[PDB]
């Protein structure tokens, strides 16, 4: 038991489709919340550098 | 130097299989949790298949089928038979069995019920649920009633199936048993039956009406040490061995172990493995598989096998560990991890090659 | 018409779309300068090989792609490779300095700085789009660059042109070629980001590629340009529904209906047959039936993985050669009763067929032989999530002890992030749970 | 990511920073006066990773040779590839720091340092993209150990984004020159945990052992323990100077084997051990070669790698062989000794290949091991230390340049600190 189904044909090939049973029961976030995220890793990397540059001045 | 790994503390044979692989001098131990193995000896439960066979250098074995729970939960048994065309509804060897939930089955199990309330021939079943086995949630009846209110004061899910009635009975007792037989599947799908077996037997005279003697009734060993006080009579430990259960049937009933018995063992075995093989084979695949099956037979007065039971993680009987867990190590591991440098296998091969 | 954009990122990304170029040119008959003698419409049309393709005044057939890496030199082999003249140096964009295996180097880092160039151009060939379709993202999931800065523009990509469908190819990690020791992290990382901007995922499995030229190309050690060609090939079939003519897969839209009915589950696994070594003397040509049949064997799948023990939501089937629907039955009646292939509940057990007359094209010189059927099979399997689980579980082992967490906190990301990102890997793990097993 | 500037400093720097030079510059076809007369093209497509590109097509090593003490660098001028060096590179006072890290870190060498920094700054405004630094120095001595480590400490103020690897020579009384030695050494391992991304610790112990029991050289001198380094150097940076499939930088090279930031010294091995002017004529077979890169007895830190687990390994093999049989041979080892590399970094071993070998050797490996069990190298300088200090004895040499006990008693607790976490990492 296998339907053949929406046989379309070209030139170039032809396609279909074959049913062997049927079913068997019945936020992207905005440029500014992003650019509010690349900011803030790059004060977290400048306050890292800042106590770097304090520790090797005391 | 080949590796194994150990993450089933609880397994008296695989804890067996370590002593004689480290005892070799040629298999090394590692921790539960290093990859670079080449042998897991598995856990039970969420074993993870999807791990295995993804280490470059190594080729990777398993104690395990994955999918090989289809045959050993016993809900999931009875689906297996039914839906199988290779072993029909008309299966002449497994009992009529019925899945019951608290998908379900309770009108079609009602349907045949009710042609034995037109009939004045056998109306005794069993209910068990997959894997509440401590010796309790086992109930007989005559009757649904009984039945259907039981399954329903119990969680999970069960399985109604004949109770036989008229069993084959060892004298001296007028006693039960049921058999065991170990079968090693290898990772070329050899399928190897082991030639000791062992019946459970039960030490108590069979029947009542009143049931409840989960003694004769019930050949389970946890069962028969603590409730029988018959416990040790006839064989010790309520283990009868071939040589002497042969013997019995030569003596008792002038026929064979053989004959009467083992070639339907041996059917049975062989068309529960090979109806379920395309879906667990590892011919072709990254990991390999073997696995050893404890199969459950009961024997009817007419010398007719039924299949009980089969358990994807059983024990072996004290006397045998020695010889069975050697025979694991020779087929299934030495077989792809070969060891350095008058054999009479302990086991029989299931092939058979009939044409039509 | 409906054009597709193709972006390539980090060295897989730009080595994997060389091949996947070099191999489109060959099978449209585009020469290395960009003529295409068979185009006798000249400066323009609306062929379907024109969605990959624009069109100059001068008969130049030009890719719909834009090659991005942190650094120079793998972009440089393409700016002075055979194909140098078929691109534009505005699709070609480099930094100076990569992301060094790190994640949270190429998002955070190195990516804010580069990430609005590449945006713009983009926007170029966006521009030249009478209806831009969407985008084709080609990348690791290993490497800084692969995984950081893809997952940045992704999320841009759905900010920029919300209505268009994205497509990813992506390369799944394997230690047998890999150099870095922290690809598990960078992989979840970026599939946490990634996933709510990716419509359908082709991933593939360096590990099978590698395992596959081994034993059917009979390739000792295979190199990334024999990987590479092999990925191309599959590529292709995947692409070739939007290059060609037909009535299956059309539309980058149509990908995700007919592969990916619930959205966050989009990770099909591909197959592709027959697989057989130019230096093979005597080879006996395979049958539909054989090749077809070849498509359940885990040997021949781009991750390795046993969809005997999961479940199925879809099914499409991309022939190229010598087939006719009436073999493709017969081999599908045959393949159904020898074979485990339980769908879910709630789809039809079936399978969608496209067939295109021309066989695949190989490389001249290449380690693929001519044949005269092939066929890729894509579909959406429970199974797939054993890789998820194998990656999660090395994950775990690392991130456990933090080791060489500091690397990524130190670029400005915070240890949250792996936590929250490992969640949503337990979340996608428990998905298919749900989707593929029973009791 | 491709200059990297190199700096020498001291007598133990100057002599093995000059032995590499020979040693690569012989390897890339590069002669003495700084002329290309090579036949691969390959030596010559990283050439710009180590040397700068003069006038008539010269090759001048982007490299600054510091000491307190002429004597040393009029060698090096005087040595065979002497004429090479940029002598604009060439800075040095005339005090010496007798052996003492005071005078190297805070006196003598406060005095030089800015105008180091001024040559340092004059090679890396040149670089089209600075990788960072690589510096040569003994941790025994005064110059190299106390004005090195100064070097690092502003290098590290004015390039916060650059990677900075060091070759520690480590002090050991087997070839030792003075007592206050684990003092110096004590004082610079401090600098180096806090202020280097990755230090090759080069054991004069185990240079003198492997030229004693394995060599056989009754009487090894600085030469033979410096054919030991040169050779160690050469394989250790053949990914950052040759082409490969694997194109390796700095902080790939950071990023890869450190774990934890702390925890960036590695163990080097090589193979085979060779003694100058060896009778190599058998060539070593892939599995030979891999076998002896990580046995102990080849291992340049005088640790016993069994006693702790590896947490990463990168390893080079040089010369024309079977990629598929060095791969076999790699996993072979990682598998059959698998309780040695820690389960919590999976895939912790990378291998590299490089056609070219070395000079003299049809093949070789190098070994580059970041182990816990390198804390053995740091209890032994421990021990030392506390012998002298538990009586303070020699500190007067270094109150008299300002120091005070308690920046001996920091340094000492530092690295019992370092060894501390090696050894929780041990038992995990
Ligand atoms: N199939 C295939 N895989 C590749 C190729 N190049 C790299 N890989 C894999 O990609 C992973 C490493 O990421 P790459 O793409 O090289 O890194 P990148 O994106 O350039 O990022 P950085 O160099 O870290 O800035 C590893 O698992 C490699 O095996 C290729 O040409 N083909
Ligand atoms: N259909 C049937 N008819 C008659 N007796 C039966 C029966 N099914 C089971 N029994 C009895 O019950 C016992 C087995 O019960 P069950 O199949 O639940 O085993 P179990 O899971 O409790 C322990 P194991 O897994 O080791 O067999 C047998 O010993 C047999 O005597
Ligand atoms: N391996 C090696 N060690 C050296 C060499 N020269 C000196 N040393 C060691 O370096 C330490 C002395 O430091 P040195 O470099 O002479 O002092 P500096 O000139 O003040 O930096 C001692 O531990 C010596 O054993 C050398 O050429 N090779
Ligand atoms: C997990 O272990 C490593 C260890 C080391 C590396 C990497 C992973 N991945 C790299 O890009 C840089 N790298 C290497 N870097 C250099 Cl400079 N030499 C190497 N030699 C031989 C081998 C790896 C080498
Ligand atoms: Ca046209
Ligand atoms: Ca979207
Ligand atoms: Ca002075
Ligand atoms: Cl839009
Ligand atoms: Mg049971
Ligand atoms: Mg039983
Ligand atoms: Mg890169
Ligand atoms: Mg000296």
């Amino acid at each position: 038991d296998m339907e053949v189904i929406e046989l379309n044909k070209c030139t170039s090939g032809q396609s279909f489709e074959v049913i062997l049973k049927p079913p068997s029961f019945d936020r992207d976030p905005s440029l500014e919340e992003i650019q509010k995220k690349l900011e803030a890793a790059e004060e977290r990397r400048k306050y890292q550098e800042a106590e770097l540059l304090k520790h090797l001045a005391e | 130097m080949y590796t194994f790994v150990v993450r089933d503390e609880n397994s008296s044979v695989y804890a067996e299989v370590s002593r004689l692989l480290l005892a070799t001098g040629q298999w090394k131990r590692l921790r539960k949790d290093n990859p670079r193995f080449n042998l897991m000896l598995g856990e039970r439960n969420r074993l993870p298949f999807g791990r295995l066979g993804h280490e470059p250098g190594l080729v990777q074995l398993v104690n395990y089928y994955r999918g090989a729970d289809k045959l050993c939960r016993k809900a999931s048994l009875v689906k297996l038979i039914k839906t199988s065309p290779e072993l029909s509804e008309s299966c002449t060897w497994f009992p009529e069995s019925y899945v019951i939930y608290p998908t379900d089955e309770r009108e079609v199990f009602l349907a045949a019920y009710n042609r034995r309330r037109e009939g004045r021939e056998g109306n005794v079943w069993i209910a068990k649920s997959s894997a509440g086995a401590k010796g309790e949630g086992i109930l007989i009846s005559s009757e649904a009633s009984e039945l259907l209110d039981f399954i329903d004061e119990q969680g999970q899910v069960h399985v109604i199936q004949k109770y036989l009635e008229k069993p084959l009975l060892l004298e001296p007792g007028h006693r039960k048993f049921d058999i065991r037989s170990w079968v090693l599947v290898d990772h070329l799908y050899n399928i190897y039956l082991y030639r000791e077996g062992v019946l459970r037997t039960s030490s108590e005279p069979y029947n009542s009406a009143n049931f409840q003697d989960k003694t004769c009734h019930l050949t389970n060993h946890c069962i028969q040490k603590e409730y029988s006080k018959n416990y040790g009579r006839y064989e010790e430990g309520n283990e009868m061995f071939f040589e002497e259960f042969n013997q019995y049937l030569m003596d008792a009933l002038n026929t064979t172990l053989e004959n009467s018995i083992l070639l339907q063992i041996k059917h049975i075995i062989r068309s529960c493995l090979m109806c379920i093989e395309p879906a667990i084979s590892t011919k072709h695949l990254h990991y390999q598989s073997f696995q050893l099956f404890g199969f459950d037979f009961m024997v009817d007065e007419e010398l007719k096998v039924w299949l009980i039971e089969v358990n994807g993680a059983p024990a072996c009987a004290q006397k045998l560990y020695a010889e069975l867990c050697q025979g694991i190590v020779d087929v299934a591991i030495s077989s792809v991890f070969p060891l350095a440098d008058q054999p009479t296998s302990i086991f029989i091969k299931l092939h058979h090659h009939h044409h039509h | 018409m409906r054009e597709c954009i193709s972006i390539h990122v980090g060295q897989a990304g730009v080595q994997i779309g060389n091949a996947c170029w070099e191999l489109y040119c060959l099978e449209h008959g585009i020469q290395p300068d960009g003529q295409m003698p068979s185009d006798k419409t000249i400066g323009g049309g609306d062929d379907s090989f024109n969605t990959f393709f624009s069109e100059t005044g001068a008969g130049k057939h030009v890719p719909r792609a834009v090659f991005v890496d942190l650094e120079p030199t793998v972009i440089d082999e393409v700016r002075t490779g055979t194909y140098r003249q078929l691109f534009h140096p505005e699709q070609l964009i480099t930094g100076k300095e990569d992301a060094a295996n790190n994640y949270a180097r190429g998002h955070y880092t190195i990516g804010k700085e580069i990430i609005d160039l590449v945006l713009d151009r983009i926007r170029k060939l966006a521009d030249q789009c009478t209806g831009l379709q969407g985008f084709l993202v080609f990348h690791s999931f290993g490497g800084g660059t692969g995984s950081g800065f893809t997952s940045l523009l992704m999320e841009r990509l759905s900010v920029d042109y919300g209505k268009k469908s994205k497509l990813e190819f992506s390369i799944y990690p394997a230690p047998q070629v890999s150099t870095a020791v922290v690809e598990p992290y960078n992989s979840i990382l970026t599939t946490h980001t990634t996933l709510e901007h990716s419509d359908c995922a082709f991933m593939v499995d360096n590990e099978a590629i590698y395992d596959i030229c081994r034993r059917n190309l009979d390739i000792e050690r295979p190199t990334y340009t024999n990987l590479n060609r092999l990925i191309s090939q599959i590529v292709s079939s995947i692409t070739a529904s939007l290059r060609f003519d037909g009535a299956l897969n059309v539309d980058l839209t149509e990908f995700q209906t007919n592969l990916v009915p619930y959205p966050r589950i989009h990770f099909p696994l591909a197959t592709y047959a027959p697989v057989i070594s130019a230096e093979k003397a005597y080879h006996e040509q395979l049958s539909v039936a054989e090749i077809t049949n070849a498509c359940f064997e885990p040997a021949n799948q781009m991750v390795k993985c046993d969809p005997r023990h999961g479940k199925y939501m879809a099914c499409c089937l991309l022939y190229r050669g010598d087939v006719v629907p009436k073999d493709v039955n017969a081999a599908i009646a045959t393949i159904k009763t020898k074979r485990s292939i339980q769908f879910v509940d709630w789809c039809p057990t079936g399978f969608k067929v496209g067939i295109n007359y021309q066989p695949p094209t190989v490389v001249p010189g290449g380690d693929l032989a001519k044949v005269q059927r092939a066929v890729c099979m894509l579909s959406n399997t429970t199974a797939i999530a054993e890789a998820w689980a194998r990656l999660d579980h090395k994950f775990d082992l690392m991130y456990a002890k933090r080791a060489f967490v500091h690397w990524y906190v130190g670029e400005g990301m915070e240890e949250g992030e792996f936590s929250e990102a490992r969640e949503d890997m337990a979340a996608l793990e428990k998905d298919y749970e749900e989707v593929g097993v029973d009791s | 990511m491709r200059e990297i500037v190199h700096i020498q400093a001291g007598q133990c720097g100057n002599q093995i920073g000059a032995k590499f030079w020979e040693v690569i510059s012989d390897e890339h076809g590069i002669d003495p006066t700084g002329s290309y007369h090579g036949d691969s093209d390959l030596q010559l497509e990283r050439i710009n990773v180590y040397y700068n590109e003069a006038t008539g097509n010269k090759y001048v090593p982007r490299a600054i040779l510091v000491d307190l003490e002429p004597g040393t660098m009029d060698s090096v001028r005087s040595g065979p590839f002497g004429q090479i060096f940029r002598p604009d590179n060439f800075v040095f006072g005339q005090s010496g720091a007798g052996n003492n890290w005071a005078k190297g870190h805070y006196t003598e060498g406060a005095e030089l340092v800015d105008s180091v920094l001024d040559v340092v700054r004059k090679e890396s405004e040149s670089c089209d993209c600075l990788q960072g630094f690589q510096l040569t120095h003994s941790l025994g001595g005064g110059t190299g150990s106390g004005m090195g480590t100064l070097l690092i400490s502003k290098i590290r103020e004015e390039y916060p984004d650059r990677i900075m690897n060091t070759f520690s020579v480590m002090p050991s009384p087997k070839v030792s020159d003075t007592v206050v030695e684990p003092y110096n050494a004590t004082l610079s391992v401090h600098q180096l945990v806090e202020n280097t991304d990755e230090t090759y610790c080069i054991d004069n112990e185990a240079l003198y052992d492997i030229c004693f029991r394995t060599l056989k050289l009754t009487t090894p001198t600085y030469g033979d323990l410096n054919h030991l380094v040169s050779a160690t150097m050469s394989g250790v940076t053949t990914c950052l100077r040759f082409p490969g499939q694997l194109n390796a930088d700095l902080r790939k090279l950071a990023v890869n084997m450190v774990p934890f930031p702390r925890l960036h010294f590695f163990m080097p091995g090589f193979a085979p051990l060779t003694s100058r002017g060896s009778q190599q004529y058998r060539a070593l077979t892939v599995p030979e070669l891999t076998q002896q890169m990580f046995d102990s007895k080849n291992m340049m830190a005088a640790c016993d790698p069994r006693h702790g687990r590896y947490l990463t390994v990168a390893a080079i093999f040089r010369g024309r062989m079977s990629m598929k049989e060095v791969d076999e041979q790699m996993l072979n080892v990682q598998n059959k000794n698998s309780s040695y590399f820690v389960e919590w970094i999976p895939n912790n071993v990378k291998t590299a290949v490089c056609d070219i070998p070395p000079r003299g050797l049809k093949m070789s490996a190098t070994f580059i091991g970041n182990s816990t069990a390198i804390q053995e190298l740091f209890k032994r300088i421990s021990e030392q230390f506390t012998a002298m200090f538990r009586r303070k004895a020699f500190l007067h040499w270094y109150t008299g340049e300002g120091m005070d006990e308690m920046e001996f008693t920091e340094a000492e607790s530092n690295m019992n600190d370092l060894v501390s976490e090696y050894q929780q990492y041990q038992d995990a």
